[PDB]
């Protein structure tokens, strides 16, 4: 009477994920540099990818 | 419990029915087990595989 | 209280039902047709209700 509506909502968002994690914890990957400002590349304890930039968090 | 037969995927025909959402492929085996004399089931162990509805 | 499921596709209607008994569901067959219909042509939605992937 569950399974038979079967339902699923997929994951592929951010899990809110970064502030869930310690800051010493995340190692800077790279930088990009550009007209559409610069922005830093960071990886997770979880070894995720991120990409943040000045006024971010 | 390897008393049981085994396998999952197959291809089925109605012989009877009753609950309209379960096509039950068969009750795939079913053996009574006594036990001994340090104590009993007695019962009948059995297995079935069935595919639900929806 | 009736009869359940209606899909259709423009050509035909495939549909799922419970009726009465033997009465009410040959009085409903009756108003309708009755055929002998011969070579079955098998498609990816057969497989898709074993999948159980279209539901019904």
């Amino acid at each position: 009477d569950e399974l038979g509506p079967v339902n699923a909502n997929p994951v592929a968002a951010c899990n809110e994920p970064l502030c869930s994690f310690d800051l010493d914890q995340l190692k800077l990957v790279a930088v990009v540099t550009g007209d559409a400002s610069p922005v830093a590349m960071v990886e997770d304890p979880a070894g995720r990818g991120h990409i943040v930039r000045r006024n971010t968090r | 419990v390897e008393m049981l037969t085994s396998d999952a995927t197959i291809e089925e025909f109605p012989e009877a029915q009753v609950s309209p959402f379960f096509k039950n492929i068969d009750l795939q085996t079913a053996k009574q087990v006594g036990g001994a004399q340090v104590g009993v089931p007695i019962l009948v162990e059995f297995k079935i595989t069935m595919t639900s509805n929806y | 209280v009736w009869v359940k499921t209606f899909s259709e596709n423009n050509n035909a209607v495939s549909i799922d039902g419970s009726a009465v008994s033997h009465d009410e569901v040959a009085e409903f067959m009756r108003g309708l047709n009755g055929v002998v219909w011969t070579p079955k042509g098998m498609g990816r939605l057969v497989d898709r209700r074993r999948d159980s992937k279209t539901a019904r």
